[PDB]
């Protein structure tokens, strides 16, 4: 249809106007493409029989294309470039190296030749389809989801409406500037003292375990914390021009002024240093050591707030405990990063040789420490390995700041760096593996536990496949105490998978591995939609990722077959979906959702109606 | 340029 | 030698004097046995005869005694407690009930006879050679156990030292009277404030799996309360007399003097009533409430002690958080008791059915409520069943106390009982687990634990036996990433199985279920020391009771074999079992202690010579 | 007694 559509335009631009430029004027492009186009072709007649055998065959098109960049690794990589709708879902570059590599490796000692690149492209059983082949905000969904962080916001600014009403009610016959001052003074009082409270990431870690999670959000907490400095860095400013227009209309000794110019200096210390250009250019110690003055503005306000020292006692008592409770070896272990892999789309793979008495559950995270990066901060990560696997500690650390950043950039210019992690914290996953045909559901980018969970559901359900050693009667013993599933449904949503190819690549692995167990029964099905491409047209580079990776492991097209009618674009039909679940018959439903809260009401309510135990697992 | 000599360094392996 | 010395003794009585009593004069007895012999001897000579008789043939001595008693059940029970040298270690009257039941039902349909009786006999395996044949303070030990007590004793007493003399210091104007009753005063702040701390349930069981129970004593505490109880109803009564000595002074309004009446009212109402006479008799109900008064004696004292509230605040929030912390449903289940045993010496055995969701690991206690015999009383109790058994959760609670005595004497007159089990609680076990060639050694009576590690042990060491349902080659696998012992011994060390008459038949059933695989590799040595049976005559209470259980499960002696010749009398030889446990090579041993810390220095040294890696599990 | 009432019933079942 689209070549149609480009023969009637060329045919109207044609008729319209046959030089260089007015053929990419007429093409409505600069363009390597375009000129040699030209220069094979050299009129009407030379444009339209050159149409004719570009329109009226795709391996022919390709051949076309080739012997247009003809003028052989680089040039390859261009032709693939120009054979893809990168669209909405891409082909991360990595990739595409990667395929480039493959296709020019096998089809050949120097350059390769178009006729045996064809047939070599035609070996690829999984290439070919997914090449294109061509010449050329208000909904009650959003306020469902942020309902929480809104109530959150709206209890802050309501206590500080509080304090500051009943401070400058009681404080009205001052006149019209100690009102103001004793307002943001009655308020700094709090704000510092809670702007503690909120850094107790050795109490978040129990918090997160428990449904207060569900409830308020304990993810915004470093942002909730970079908002009430910025409420603070405010309301002193405003407290001190109140009291210098105070002392003016006064103009009209004590050690509670003097430390006012030292608390305000203080303060413009620790806002001009926290800023993110401190942290984005490599100063990581810089930041660590400035903030360390919140123990300077901590003390001169107990000799400046008289009643200031109960605000500072009780979350200064609870914060410093927990710095004492913390200590050199608390649950740190100097392990050692074996191997670092970097993934595409910028994600470093960690292997961490794995503690001798470092037990974890499945979906468990750790908070990292590498002092090559930054030798004070500590990121919390999600182990994407499974137990089961002994020897190293997976973690998939994808660049979305400027720590992670720092990693990555630092590993990609370059493998034994000093890394002390911090223990397994997580929420009991023992309700999964306790179940028949869960359906395990994750939507956005909280899917790295799910990594970990469907490794360790994959481990235990081919540990209980036994093959006798004498007569190699291979059966399959039934529950295992640690593990009772039948099937294993897994249905991963999300916008595209931009830093999540490492996850398609695990499905893809999941899937190869049991592909080959699948003619008498199939425990897990992966599903996948992209919600993002808007039709299976545009989901060529999931196409891409999954026939390249039936060439590491060499198998055939029938291992994935499964997937790639899973792997669908566009939202769910969850009609359909949980009807189907309801078709088969392997024990009693229970999903299990990590996701938005939105998805979560519109899944418990498809749950609830088809007779499923719905959950929402936090992790 | 890069590529290439990665290319020439896999043909080496 | 006891024949042949009773036999001159009767000699040189004999020739020293035969009426019937000169007779009994002669063997220094009122006697059955006595009576009976004269009637079937009826002189010197007949004396003589009739003893040469019964001196110069075990059974003949056996049917002796059966013709004195002869004159079946009830008789033949007489003619085996006539059998038994009950000496240290002895066998419980259950036990003795079900050994003359076996002996009287397999010999016969009325009374039995003494010809077939003796082949009887010797068909049982163990009975005859355990069934004795005859006619008829200061050690460096003790305060390196008591240390960490005497040094909490030591702490308590010299803060009230301290409390006390800075009070009267400073109030060493007042004259003679106002001086102790200030001390009185200053003490009584404290030993309220923190009498209610020492019962934090809630937090015990968080310090109790941590070491500090390695240091100090976290299972006195309730007996530490009773002790800064009776120090305050001393204090008290002295802060009174003071006060009214004072008063008296004076004579040659205020709310602090009437409120004291109240409170000398409140504390002697919490004296009485706590005393053991009223839960001794079965009122723990009436204690609970008397008890609840402790609010009113909190409540009238912040009215009393000008000071008193931030004394009562630190420890009165700490408290009243915990009690809120703990609600209807907090971690409770209310089970059902599917079956009560009544095992011998009095103890309980429940069998309370498994919560759905109920994980526990093994040596995991946990608080037992029930209803019937105390309302709001929770005690706790070690889960001694493996967590690898799935139906029900065994608890076998021995009569120590009011409680207990309760549970027991309630079930004995007499099985559905209403039960609310909390939680499990526990150090965890995995160093176990994880492992070769452990060495579990138990002391004293904290062997409960052990129970459930034995027994979670052989279920994991026989599930890695598979079997070929085709060809039935029956091979062993290696480790299964939960096990990977190659061996284990477990060496019980206790002054007599007193109570643990259950845990001598536990023993001997573990040791029937692996010695029938022993002929290859031995996995489960199981010792047993006695400490107070003398020599190995005494240990022949157990010698019945494992001929006894020998007969529930038909087996072979060869079964037993292997623990008769491990269960010795008298304490250990460290350095030969060491050695010995040395001599195997099996990994690297790693001993487990639990007891006293006498011993565990004791077994700490010795490990350390050999080159083991000693543990002190404190479960 | 009540070992004897045992006994009866141990014949009996
Ligand atoms: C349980 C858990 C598991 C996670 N697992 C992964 C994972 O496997 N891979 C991954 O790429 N990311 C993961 N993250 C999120 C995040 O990328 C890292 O935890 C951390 O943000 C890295 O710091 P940064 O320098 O990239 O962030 P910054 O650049 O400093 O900040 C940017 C964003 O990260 C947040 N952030 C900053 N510092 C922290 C911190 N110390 N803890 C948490 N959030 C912080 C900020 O709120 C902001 O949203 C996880 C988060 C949690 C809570
Ligand atoms: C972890 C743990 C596990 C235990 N497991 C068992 C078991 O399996 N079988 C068994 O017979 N005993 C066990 N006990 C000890 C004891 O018999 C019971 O825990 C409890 O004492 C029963 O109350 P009681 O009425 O018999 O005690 P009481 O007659 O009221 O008191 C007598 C003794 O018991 C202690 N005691 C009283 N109340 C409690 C209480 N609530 N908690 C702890 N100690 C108390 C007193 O300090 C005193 O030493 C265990 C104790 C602990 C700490
Ligand atoms: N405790 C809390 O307060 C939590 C809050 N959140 C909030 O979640 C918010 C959303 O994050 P995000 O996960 O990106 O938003 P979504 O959850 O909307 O995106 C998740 C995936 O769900 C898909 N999706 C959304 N609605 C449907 C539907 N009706 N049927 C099928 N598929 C659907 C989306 O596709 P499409 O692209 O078409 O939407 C997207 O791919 C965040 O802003 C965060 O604040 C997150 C976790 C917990
Ligand atoms: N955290 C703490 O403070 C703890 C304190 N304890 C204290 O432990 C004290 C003792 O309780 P108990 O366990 O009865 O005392 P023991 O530990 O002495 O009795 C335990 C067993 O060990 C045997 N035994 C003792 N010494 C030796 C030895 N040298 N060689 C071989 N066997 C030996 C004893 O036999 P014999 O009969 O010959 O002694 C006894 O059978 C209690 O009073 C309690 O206070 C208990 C646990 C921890
Ligand atoms: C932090 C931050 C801050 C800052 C910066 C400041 C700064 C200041 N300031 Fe201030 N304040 C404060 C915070 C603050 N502040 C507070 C918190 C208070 C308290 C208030 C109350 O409490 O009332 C005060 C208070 C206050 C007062 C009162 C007095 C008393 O003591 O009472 C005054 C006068 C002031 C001044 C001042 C000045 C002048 C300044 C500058 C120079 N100061
Ligand atoms: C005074 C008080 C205060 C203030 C005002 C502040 C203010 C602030 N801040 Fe702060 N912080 C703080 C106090 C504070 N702060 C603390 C305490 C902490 C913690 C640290 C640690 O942990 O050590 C923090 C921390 C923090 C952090 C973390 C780091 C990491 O990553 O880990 C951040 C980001 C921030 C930011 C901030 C900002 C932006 C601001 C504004 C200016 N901080
Ligand atoms: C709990 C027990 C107790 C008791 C029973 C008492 C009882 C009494 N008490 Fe007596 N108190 C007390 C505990 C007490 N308490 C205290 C704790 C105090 C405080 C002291 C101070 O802090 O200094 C007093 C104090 C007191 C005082 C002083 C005053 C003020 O406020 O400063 C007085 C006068 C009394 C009296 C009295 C009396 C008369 C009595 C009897 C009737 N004291
Ligand atoms: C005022 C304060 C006080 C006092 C004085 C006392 C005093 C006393 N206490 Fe008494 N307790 C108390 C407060 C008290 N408390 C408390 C709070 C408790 C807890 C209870 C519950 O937990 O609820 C007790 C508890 C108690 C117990 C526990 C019960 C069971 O077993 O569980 C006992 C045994 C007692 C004893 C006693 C005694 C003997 C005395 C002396 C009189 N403690
Ligand atoms: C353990 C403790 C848990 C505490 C939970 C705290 C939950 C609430 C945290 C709120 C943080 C926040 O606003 O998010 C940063 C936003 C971007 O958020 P998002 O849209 O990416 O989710 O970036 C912004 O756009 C921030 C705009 C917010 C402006 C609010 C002004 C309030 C003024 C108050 C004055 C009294
Ligand atoms: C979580 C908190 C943990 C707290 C740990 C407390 C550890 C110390 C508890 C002391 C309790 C105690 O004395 O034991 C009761 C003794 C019998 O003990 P045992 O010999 O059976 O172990 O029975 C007695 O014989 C008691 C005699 C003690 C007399 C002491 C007098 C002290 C007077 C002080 C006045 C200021
Ligand atoms: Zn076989």
């Amino acid at each position: 249809e689209e070549d149609a559509r480009w023969l009637r335009w060329v045919t109207q631009q044609f008729k319209t106007i046959i030089s260089l430029q007015e053929f990419k004027a007429a093409l409505h492009v600069e363009s390597f493409f375009a000129e040699r186009f030209f220069a094979l072709f050299d009129t009407l007649q030379e444009l339209q029989e050159a149409l004719t055998l570009l329109i009226h065959s795709p391996m022919d098109k390709l051949k076309f294309l080739f012997q247009v960049y003809d003028i052989d690794p680089d040039e390859l990589r261009t032709v693939l470039q120009s054979c893809l709708r990168e669209s909405a879902i891409s082909l991360p570059d990595e990739k595409l190296d990667q395929l480039t590599l493959a296709l020019f490796e096998s089809a050949d000692n120097g350059a390769i030749t178009f006729e045996e690149l064809r047939d070599e492209l035609q070996r690829f059983p999984g290439v070919m389809e997914n090449l294109t082949i061509s010449a050329a905000q208000l909904t009650r969904a959003y306020w469902h989801n942020h309902r929480s962080q809104l109530f959150c916001l709206a209890t802050y600014a309501g206590l500080h409406v509080l304090l500051f009403g009943l401070a400058a009610s009681a404080h009205r016959d001052l006149g019209a500037s100690v009102m103001v001052a004793k307002g943001c003074g009655q308020c700094l009082n709090f704000d510092c003292s809670f702007i503690a409270v909120l850094m107790l990431r050795r109490c978040l870690t129990w918090l997160r375990a428990t449904w207060l999670a569900q409830v308020l959000p304990l993810d915004q907490n470093i942002q909730f914390h970079q908002l009430m400095g910025y409420v603070v860095v405010g309301l002193s400013l405003v407290h001190t021009v109140a009291h210098t227009v105070n002392f003016v209309l006064q103009a009209q000794h004590g050690s509670a002024s003097p430390t006012g110019v030292a608390l305000l200096l203080l303060l413009l210390l620790m806002f001009i240093c926290s800023s993110s250009c401190i942290r984005r250019s490599g100063h990581f110690e810089v930041f660590y050591w400035t903030h360390l003055s919140y123990l300077l503005v901590w003390l001169l306000l107990i000799f400046h707030g008289p009643n200031f020292w109960k605000w500072l006692l009780v979350p200064g008592i609870l914060f410093f405990l927990e710095k004492a409770i913390g200590l050199a070896v608390s649950r740190m272990a100097a392990v050692c990063i074996m191997e670092v892999n970097l993934l595409p789309s910028k994600v470093t793979h960690l292997l961490i040789k794995r503690p001798p008495f470092f037990h974890y559950r499945p979906g468990d995270y750790l908070y990292l420490n590498i002092p090559t990066i930054a030798r004070y901060e500590w990121h919390p990560f999600t182990i994407s390995s499974a137990p089961e696997q002994k020897d190293t500690i997976w973690l998939h650390i994808r660049s979305q700041g400027q720590w992670t950043n720092r990693l990555y950039e630092s590993f990609k210019a370059s493998c034994n760096i000093k890394c002390y992690i911090d223990g397994p914290y997580g929420t009991p996953t023992r309700r999964i593996f306790a179940s028949e045909h869960a359906v395990l559901i994750g939507a956005g980018i909280g899917i790295t536990p799910f990594a970990s969970i469907l490794q360790s559901i994959m481990y235990r359900h081919q540990k209980r496949k036994h093959t006798c050693p004498s007569c190699q009667h291979s059966w399959i013993e039934g529950v295992q105490d640690n593990m009772k599933l039948h099937k294993v449904d897994f249905i991963w949503i999300n916008r595209d998978q931009r830093s999540f190819e490492w996850f398609v690549s695990l499905l893809t692995k999941l899937e190869m591995d049991q592909a080959e167990e699948a003619q008498y029964g199939r425990f897990l099905e992966l599903h996948m939609y992209m919600t993002s491409a808007l039709g299976k047209n545009d989901m060529k580079a999931i196409g891409l990722q999954m026939a390249l990776d039936l060439l590491a492991n060499k198998e055939k097209k029938d291992s994935i077959t499964g997937l790639q009618t899973r792997t669908q674009p566009g939202r769910p039909d969850w009609s359909k979906v949980f009807q189907k679940v309801a078709a088969e018959k392997k024990g009693k439903v229970q999903v299990f959702f990590c996701g938005s809260p939105a998805l979560a009401k519109v899944l418990k309510g498809h749950c609830e109606k088809f007779g499923f135990r719905f959950f929402q697992e936090n992790f | 340029a890069a590529a290439a000599a990665a290319a020439a360094a896999a043909a080496a392996a």
